[PDB]
């Protein structure tokens, strides 16, 4: 089945990383990267949401949206529907177009913000990636170094994608 | 319009298939917070920021669903702002009390969003603790969350009328301290905000706060693509 | 008769809707042409003076959506309603359909709206006439003009505002339908430069867009100038 | 001027000089009226009225609202009646609200407060009628006219219709004599009205405080004074 | 003349309070066609002249029933006539429903009264624009009720509405003291009533078509008689 | 009854009586004027009273509608204060309660610009009789002013002047303006030409002006959390305008 | 035109329908007067009873709107009646949403607001009264607020209303222990102003302490008109 | 898990006036949420009631109370304490199947010199000469009923409430802390507060 | 008198009730292609299992507008809310907009909203019958 599955993000210097066990789980709207777990149904649905509303932004503000704006406008939209929410995990990830500042974040089924600045996992198996995470991550990875532990920490979770996200560059990279 | 039921009936078929104290002093109110956060046994995220702003001297801090406190607290910190500036006067914390209370009434407990309210105002200083279905009571001290015996506890055996500021921020992380090694909720730092009578209101983060890396090259990459935005 | 939107006149004529067209005549002129790899906007700032923000004052060409835009002339409260709701229209039909709009369902929508307003009593015509730009897969480069009435037109090239019938005669003298984009600029710039009431052409004075390629642009005044100097005005 | 031709077609409007010219010709009805008089006691207060085939027994002008509180009016007969019975209604709501008779103040401010909402909009006319209604009261009695305005004020008494000037000429000399029983103003009553007729009074020595007729014997002793 | 500026609604006073829109209905009476009705102390009677458009016609029906113990006469408005007795009779019914009560005719009467009021003070609407004569029976013995679409109403012993009614009701105003006393002996009430509307008739006389007959009272359900019943009183 | 006619209509010119009656109300009232300087904005008005017994500080003619954004006006003021009060409403609903961050200044201007033409379309209401002035910053369009007319037009300006003075405050301002200005020499020019405009007594309880300028922590009303922003609206206290006066 | 009948726009941009609603205001010849002491606010109208008929008792035009607001209303008594219902529910509305006894000023704001809605609405007129609410607020102390036909208020050291309200501004600027003081002073400034020696039935005195709101009574006048014959 | 007002509350007329006493302890099970809770609301400056029930339904409709009631005040003048119960009755009737509300009403009224309504769960209404109510009020039905008498003074209504509720606190677990009274007469309102070394050692 | 909305529930249901979106052929059935609900699949039938909540949530401000004009009936009698009422009905009655879905300026003030937000106001929340002329024809009842 296509619902479900792992979605995990981390946090190198000025770059982040974001990876999936995969139908897609990663959207991106601009720089500012989400990945949904869930129903696969809810997640289309979300992506259809969130590119609706960010399009509709970036045509009033001539802007593309920030990273946490965009968090904010995802704990909004998921909390529009306290009551029968979407079945879903989202996950952001991205930096900052002023500051650079990488970001990241994920939420709860009715948008509480975890905002953790090291990693943020979601969905099924997500006690396991977080005993890899919480082993293997070091602050301040370099971006293959990053590369490596967010793609070590997936493997190890149980056919996956990776982006590394620079200021001014995405790499995406495919890992079986 | 407002909070949309429109997949009440599918979740449906879809199933079938902390710690926080507030401590009145002799010119203030103090209230503090752990900064663990848990999903299931699972800390989700250490160093989590509990305490909310209402208004400038007006601070939340809340237990319950997460979503359902920081929701309510900030449409009540947006009505709040609205009446301060249709009014032109610095909000009562009573007036907050009141519209929190009657909202989470009009939602008969089922935003369920617990919190402590501590303020201060041009007619004092006030400490309330709000119940998700809508009941307050007023106190000089007051604990929230799992670990809110422990910290009841701690303040029943050392508060006392007439705390200084400096004796009740230490009673207030004293019991909080407490909660961190009593409740397994409660955890990581302490979180602290000071509201004096006449004075700005002194946010106090971590107030107290009590290699495996792999060579480049490890995984196996399949295939390299470059997307751009 | 003229009193309401509402009221025939005995001739069969609603003068409200007359006069809502008659509104636009009095609106800065815009232009738009389409070539055989692009089409081109242009519109005259009229409104201009030392102290208003040139830098910032987009204020008669407005992108709808990706491979479209929009040129206003007349009432810009009613515009930039028209507008959002066209933003909401094109974006809902991206939603349900997964497709970029076709230009001419948001040009019907668009008109149907403003058709609406002549229709009920307590409504006013809106007292705006837009030009279309776009491009689809299904007709390609296309562009249209909208009346208060709420009846469109296709067209190859077209002129709304005060001087439209001068420059729609250059238009008709001047245009030929296998010229370039870059052809095209040229020719919006000769004919609102022939067609202006100002004693010249000055480059705050010009709003301009092109859509190619797809992508559209709307030129800041740096590159208007250049295109400018580059014509020769 | 009395007119007022551009500012009188439409309800609500202010002319130039702040009048409601609707309102003042609403008063203007009132002068053709039947004339009308009321009469406060040291006690109570007394109400009486200028006024074939009818059967008599029926033919009654004076409105007992309540038991408490006693009603006249002159004017339009619809709008009387309509204000009557809006009255009727306030007061028996009051009482089943707080068990008590409703105080005529608070009566009185209800009615105004009904009348006055008249004059607020386009889509409604004025009342045609001034009414004066009075009773004992938890605090005495109260005599009161309310005039189509909605203008209200307590009197020591207060005539209205054709005739309502020389009732108030010969009324305020009254006032003037007395700075009066039931009986006395009962007979000054029929007096004033001469200068058919029907009676009624409220006081709490000679009524128990209810609102009764002055009927049989009474009246035609009053009519003797006359 | 003046009067054409304020006489457009019945929410314009004119400069001398006349209120011309509610005049204006009151004369609508007057284009009625002449009803008489008369009362005992046992038993009240209602007499009309009925009248056809054409003499291919049928005679309009011009008195009605609210119940077995109350009865309508109409003159002016047909709209507003179907209207009224669609009203009184929907309130006899309720009454009848919820209380199990034959509704008193004063208080019916009064319904109407308040209902006609209404239409005085609004904008949107019109007066009613006609006149109605109700009778009934109840504990409280024979009723008469004029009612007027001013919204004026009036117990009478005995009245006539319609364009000449001033004859008959100046024949009711001699005779009053006899019909009164007509007490049990119902026929001599009715032949009273068909002299009284005997007078007020022009060029016509009255003829088992054009005469309707009712009568109600204390031994007698409201019944109708028409047609060759009323050739017994002609 | 279901339906009300249209009270603004096209006259045969093609022009909208009621937005020109609108736009000369606001012709007839006094004089305000904003100032674009690189480093803030300034706006300023009269405090025009009936009396002398009126209190000044109660003519609030300047209003905070966001901690980064400030509007003035001309004309009605009734109708400035419940568009500010639904400004201010519609910044906390439509803006800060969705993306957790108050407006941008030109989407907060969008939102009074289409709050003001509706009116100029309903049948019950007339057109609002003030024009505003409002200025602000934002973190990528900087600072901003914009000048809002009855008809729900706006246009971004670098100085303008509103009500009686208008062309003749316009006038000294082009003349004055340059894109090198101070903040502090905004304030200078403006107070100039509000001295050059203003009726009668010119003095600091005569006059209101504010600024938006940099963060002021002072304003804040907490400490303890460094990355959040005082407010960069502030109004001028007559104290600081008399000692601004005495220049 | 309709600018005649209806509160739209003439082409001088004036609502001519608001100034005419002004001077409705001035129906009535009462003028009042209202003044701040230390801790309390004074509100001095006339009480023009002539008419002999008349019952002075019943005739008051100022209202106690809330425990500590009173106002005075210039202007047709059944327009302030109703004016005076509104402000009352509203007053009581506020102490129920937010807790706290609702501000002098923040009323004012609230009925200014409403008669914006009559200033705009089409077919709402203008309620043609002027009111002036008075208080001592529990921050601001005393003040005085002012609201005009035209949604127009501002607060104030002192007013007039009427027809006569320049001689009594005049008279205050030429001006400018406890509340009976300033009773005392605020008539002894009517009788300058006016010219007319007021019995204890030609005025009506509201007076709004630190506690609460009240009107004086015909013997309270009484007195202060006594101990300002004493001087 | 509502929070329900687990409480002995206790109103007594006297010669002078009525005396409204309550525990202060407030309890969410086993825990004391609150020791010293005020349990006296006033909703009219000589009116004034005790709420049983759920602690947010009876809030709710108290302030809903003081709201018209205040509403009165400004109309009518000062309302009747049978005013405020039938206000009382009429809030808790018609939202009787949505909210679980107890309510004893007491209050000083000149032309009534005191009065006590009790509005049990069902929105029935009781005028009495004494109420009490609540868990704790079960274990004193018959030490009041014995002991109370009627036009007793003020010194003696104090004592009589000092050892009922003492007896109350003693008893039941869901009561206790300090003992808070009203004392609400013409010459105004006093409160009163009895803590426990002053009413255990009785 | 009412704190909690009490009466919220249909007590008569028929195929009929939905007026304006009915078949034109047979006005007796809906027209589920102008319903635009995702067919006849959302029957009539399935208003069933409802959110506790929803029934009360929907209609709590009408209860409380209904209670307050109740305490103004009780307290200053049938003038106060009469009075009320029409000013909303004028302000609702005239305020026809087809575009905006935001509240107007006016009623707000009326309702004494203007320093308040509530989820209705931060969450405001088709190929057939969403065009401007489908509201002409509801608010005129064409």
């Amino acid at each position: 089945s296509i619902n479900g599955g792992i979605v995990v993000a981390m946090t190198g210097k000025d770059c982040v990383a974001i990876a999936c066990d995969l139908f897609e789980k990663i959207f991106h709207y601009g720089h500012v990267f989400l990945g949904i777990t869930g129903l696969a149904t809810d997640v289309t649905t979300l992506n259809e949401m969130f590119r609706y509303k960010t399009n509709l932004y970036k045509l009033k503000e001539e802007r593309a949206i920030e990273p946490e704006t965009f968090t904010q406008l995802v704990s909004s939209s998921l909390y529009e529907r306290r009551f029968g929410p979407y079945f879903v995990g989202p996950v952001v990830a991205g930096i900052n177009s002023k500051s650079g500042k990488p970001f990241i974040a994920g939420f709860d089924l009715i948008g509480c913000i975890d905002e953790a600045k090291d990693f943020i996992v979601s969905g099924t198996a997500s006690d396991q990636l977080f005993g890899m995470c919480e082993s293997l991550y070091e602050p301040n990875l370099e971006p293959e170094d990053l590369f490596e532990t967010i793609s070590q920490a997936l493997l190890n979770a149980a056919g996956a994608v990776v982006y590394i996200i620079k200021k001014d560059e995405v790499v995406k990279r495919y890992l079986k | 319009a407002g909070l949309s039921f429109d997949n009440y009936q599918r979740n449906n078929f879809l199933a079938e298939n902390t710690t926080i104290v507030g401590v009145k002093f002799n010119n203030g109110v103090v209230i503090a917070a752990d900064t663990r956060s848990t999903q299931g046994p699972i800390v989700a995220d250490k160093n989590c920021a509990k305490l909310h702003r209402i208004s400038p001297k007006i601070w939340c801090a809340g237990a319950g669903t997460a979503a359902d406190t920081e929701a309510v607290t900030q449409l009540i910190g947006s009505n709040i702002e609205l009446h301060s500036l249709y009014t032109s006067r610095e909000p009562r914390v009573v007036s907050a009390l009141q519209m929190l209370k009657q909202h989470l009434f009009k939602y008969q407990g089922h935003i369920g969003a617990y919190l402590i309210v501590a303020g201060v105002d041009p007619t004092g200083s006030h400490l309330f603790s709000i119940h998700a279905h809508g009941s307050t009571d007023v106190g000089y001290y007051l604990s929230l969350g799992s670990g809110s015996l422990a910290a009841m506890a701690v303040l029943e055996s050392h508060w006392k009328q007439d705390l200084t500021k400096e004796e009740a921020i230490k009673l207030a992380s004293d019991a909080i301290q407490a909660g961190i090694w009593n409740d397994l909720g409660s955890g990581s730092n302490v979180d602290v905000c000071v509201m004096e009578i006449g004075k700005d209101a002194e946010y106090l983060r971590n107030y107290l706060t009590p290699s495996y890396k792999f060579p480049r090259g490890t995984t196996a990459v399949l295939k390299e693509s470059i997307v751009n935005i | 008769y003229d009193s309401r939107t509402t009221i025939f006149s005995p001739e069969g004529r609603l003068y409200q809707v007359e006069y809502a067209l008659e509104s636009i005549s009095h609106a800065g002129t815009a232009i738009g042409i389409m070539a055989s790899d692009g089409i081109v906007l242009a519109a005259e700032r009229k409104v201009t003076s030392t102290l208003l923000e040139q830098d910032t004052s987009t204020e008669k060409l407005y992108k709808l959506n990706d491979k479209i835009a929009v040129a206003v002339a007349g009432l810009t409260a009613d515009a930039e309603i028209l507008i959002n709701t066209a933003r909401i229209h094109a974006q809902n039909y991206l939603k349900t359909y997964n497709e970029d709009i076709p230009v001419e369902i948001l040009v019907r929508r668009l008109s149907d709206i403003k058709q609406g307003y002549t229709q009920h009593g307590g409504l006013r015509p809106f007292g705006v006439s837009f030009i279309y730009a776009g491009y689809d897969d299904r007709y390609g480069y296309q562009l249209y003009t909208s009346n208060p009435s709420g009846n469109y037109t296709g067209w190859k090239a077209i002129s709304v505002g005060a001087n439209t019938s001068a420059a729609q005669t250059l238009l008709q003298m001047d245009y030929k339908d296998d010229m370039k984009v870059d052809d095209a600029i040229e020719l919006a710039l000769k004919t609102l430069s022939k067609t202006t009431d100002s004693s010249a052409l000055t480059y705050d004075r010009l709003e301009f867009a092109t859509i190619r390629k797809v992508y559209q642009k709307i030129f800041k005044p740096q590159e208007i100038k250049d295109i400018l100097v580059k014509t020769g005005i | 001027t009395s007119i007022g031709t551009g500012y009188d077609l439409s309800n609500s409007v202010f002319s130039p000089d702040g009048r409601n010219f609707q309102v003042e010709y609403a008063v203007k009805a009132v002068e053709n009226g039947t004339t009308s008089i009321g009469i406060k006691c040291n006690d109570g207060v007394v109400f009486a009225v200028e006024k074939k085939l009818l059967v008599p027994q029926k033919n009654v002008k004076i409105q007992v609202v309540d038991r408490h509180i006693g009603c006249v009016y002159s004017g339009l007969i619809p709008d009387g009646r309509h204000l009557v019975n809006r009255g009727r209604e306030e007061a028996a709501s009051f009482k089943k609200l707080y068990k008590t008779p409703i105080p005529i103040p608070a009566f009185a401010d209800r009615l105004g407060q009904y009348v006055q909402a008249h004059t607020l909009y386009n889509s409604v006319r004025p009342f045609g009628v001034s009414t004066i209604f009075g009773g004992v009261d938890k605090n005495g009695a109260h005599l009161y006219m309310l005039e189509p305005s909605g203008s209200y004020w307590g009197y020591k008494g207060a005539a209205t219709g054709k005739g309502r000037q020389s009732a108030k000429a010969e009324l305020e000399k009254l006032v003037d004599h007395h700075p009066l029983s039931a009986r006395e103003a009962v007979k000054q009553a029929a007096k004033i009205i001469y200068l058919e007729l029907e009676i009624s009074w409220c006081s709490l020595s000679e009524t128990n405080g209810l609102h009764k007729f002055v009927k049989g014997d009474l009246l035609q002793e009053a009519i003797d004074f006359a | 003349m003046f009067r054409n500026n304020y006489d457009g609604d019945t929410v314009t006073f004119s400069p001398t309070g006349r209120l011309f829109q509610v005049e204006y209905a009151l004369e609508a009476i007057k284009q009625g066609s002449v009803t008489v009705g008369l009362r005992s102390n046992t038993h009240a009677v209602l007499v009309a002249l009925k009248r056809n458009a054409d003499e291919l016609s049928s005679y309009q029906k011009k008195i009605i029933k609210c119940d077995e113990h109350m009865g309508l006469s109409l003159a002016g408005l047909a709209p507003d006539a179907r209207v009224l007795s669609n009203y009184l009779r929907q309130q006899c019914n309720y009454s009848s429903l919820v209380f199990n009560r034959k509704l008193a005719v004063e208080r019916a009467g009064h319904l109407l009264c308040d209902k006609a009021q209404k239409n005085t003070q609004s904008y949107g609407g019109r007066p009613y624009g006609v006149g109605l004569l109700i009778i009934g029976y109840d504990k409280s013995g024979a009723h008469l009720l004029e009612f007027q679409p001013s919204g004026n109403v009036t117990e009478l012993y005995g009245t006539a509405i319609g364009a000449r009614s001033q004859g008959a009701k100046t024949y009711l105003e001699r005779t009053l003291d006899t019909f009164i006393k007509i007490d049990g002996n119902p026929d001599e009430l009715i032949k009273a009533g068909v002299e009284a509307i005997s007078q007020s008739l022009r060029d016509e006389s009255l003829t088992v078509d054009n005469l309707s007959i009712a009568i109600v009272g204390k031994d007698t359900p409201f019944t109708i008689y028409d047609g060759e019943a009323v050739a017994k009183y002609i | 009854d279901r339906y009300s006619f249209s009270l603004t209509t096209f006259s045969p010119s093609g022009k909208l009586g009621q937005i020109d009656y609108a736009l000369t109300a606001v012709k007839q009232g006094v004089t305000s004027l904003g100032i674009k300087a690189t480093n803030g904005v300034v706006i300023a008005t009269e405090k025009k009273s009936s009396s002398p017994l009126a209190m000044s500080e109660t003519l609030s003619k300047v209003s905070l509608l966001t901690p980064d954004i400030g509007a003035v006006y001309s004309g009605m003021g009734p109708d400035y204060r419940v568009l500010v009060d639904k400004s201010r409403k519609v910044a906390h609903t439509s803006y800060k309660r969705i993306y957790g961050e108050y407006p941008p200044t030109k989407l907060l201007v969008s939102e009074v610009a289409k709050i003001m033409q509706e009116a100029t379309q309903s049948g019950g209401v007339r057109p609002f009789g003030v024009s505003l002035l409002i200025a602000g910053h934002d973190e990528f369009n900087g600072f901003s002013l914009y000048q809002v007319d009855p008809s729900g037009s706006y246009f971004p300006w670098k100085a303008t002047a509103i009500g009686k003075g208008s062309v003749a405050a316009k006038t000294f301002l082009e003349k004055r303006w340059n894109d090198e200005l101070e903040l502090e020499d905004a304030i200078h020019i403006a107070l100039l030409t509000l001295k050059e405009s203003v009726e009668g007594e010119f003095n600091g309880d005569t006059i209101e002006l504010a600024i938006i300028g940099d963060e002021n922590p002072d304003l804040l009303g907490y400490t303890g959390i460094p990355t959040d922003k005082g407010p960069r609206f502030r109004k001028l206290t007559s104290q600081e305008i008399n000692d601004r006066l005495e220049a | 035109g309709y600018d005649r009948h209806i509160t739209i726009f003439s082409p001088e941009g004036r609502l001519y329908q608001v100034e005419y609603a002004f001077k409705a205001t001035n129906q009535t010849n009462i003028n009042s007067l209202a003044v701040r002491g230390k801790d309390c606010t004074v509100v001095i109208s006339q009480k023009k009873v002539p008419d002999k008929l008349l019952d002075p008792t019943t005739v008051s035009y100022i209202f106690c709107i809330s425990r500590t607001i009173g106002m005075v209303v210039n202007g047709p008594i059944p327009d302030a009646r109703n004016a005076a219902l509104r402000a009352k529910a509203e007053a009581a509305e506020f102490r129920y949403k937010y807790g706290y006894d609702m501000p002098c000023d923040v009323l004012a704001k609230r009925m200014a607001n409403l008669s914006q809605i009559y200033t705009q609405r089409a077919y709402m007129r203008p309620l043609g009264v002027i009111l002036t609410f008075v208080s001592v607020d529990e921050e601001l102390g005393p003040s005085i607020y002012k609201t005009d036909p035209a949604g127009y208020y501002v607060g104030y050291k002192a007013t007039a209303t009427g027809p006569k309200q320049q001689e009594i501004t005049t008279n205050l600027e030429n001006h400018f222990e406890s509340w009976e003081k300033v009773v005392e002073f605020a008539i002894t400034h009517m009788i300058d102003a006016l010219g007319t020696e007021f019995s204890k039935n030609d005025l009506e005195v509201g007076v709004a302490t630190k506690d609460k709101f009240f009107t004086l009574s015909a013997e309270n006048i009484e007195e202060r008109l006594v101990a300002i014959a004493e001087q | 898990g509502e929070v329900s007002l687990g409480t002995s509350i206790m109103a007594v007329t006297f010669k002078d006036g009525v005396i409204l006493g309550a525990d202060s302890r407030t309890t969410t099970g086993a825990y004391i949420a609150n020791r010293v809770t005020d349990k006296l609301t006033r909703v009219h400056d000589k009116i004034w009631c005790c709420r049983s029930g759920s602690a947010a339904d009876t809030q709710a409709i108290a302030d809903i109370v003081q709201y018209h009631l205040e509403l009165y005040t400004s109309q009518y003048g000062t309302p009747s304490t049978e005013t405020a119960a039938s206000v009382f009755k009429e809030l808790c009737y018609e939202n009787k199947d949505n909210l679980t509300a107890g309510i004893i009403v007491a209050g000083y009224d000149d032309k009534n010199k005191g009065e006590v309504y009790t509005i049990p769960l069902g929105g029935s209404v009781h005028k009495l000469p004494y109420a009490i109510a609540g868990s704790g009020s079960t274990f004193i039905y018959g030490y009041c009923d014995k002991n109370f008498r009627e036009n007793m003074s003020k010194e003696e209504t104090v004592d009589f409430i000092k050892h009922s509720l003492s007896q109350a606190i003693k008893w039941d677990g869901s009561s206790g802390g300090v003992i808070r009274m009203v004392v609400l007469t013409a010459a105004g309102v006093e409160r009163l507060i009895f803590y426990p070394d002053e009413y255990e050692q009785l | 008198m009412n704190i909690v909305p009490q009466d919220t529930f249909k007590s008569q249901v028929s195929t009929d009730q939905d007026k304006s979106v009915l078949s034109s052929a047979v006005p007796s059935l809906p027209d589920t292609l102008r319903q635009q609900e995702g067919g006849a699949v959302p029957l009539s039938t399935q208003l069933n299992d409802r959110h506790p909540l929803e029934s009360t949530l929907k209609n709590w401000e009408t209860t409380q507008r209904q209670r307050q004009m109740e305490q103004y009936r009780q307290i200053f009698g049938i003038a106060e809310p009469m009075k009320r009422t029409m000013e909303m009905e004028i302000v609702n009655r005239t305020d026809f907009n087809p575009l905006s879905t935001n509240g107007s300026i006016h009623r707000d003030i009326l309702l004494n909203k203007e320093c308040s937000i509530d989820w209705e106001d931060v969450y405001p929340g088709t190929m057939v019958g969403d065009d401007v002329h489908s509201k002409i024809e509801k608010q005129l009842g064409i």
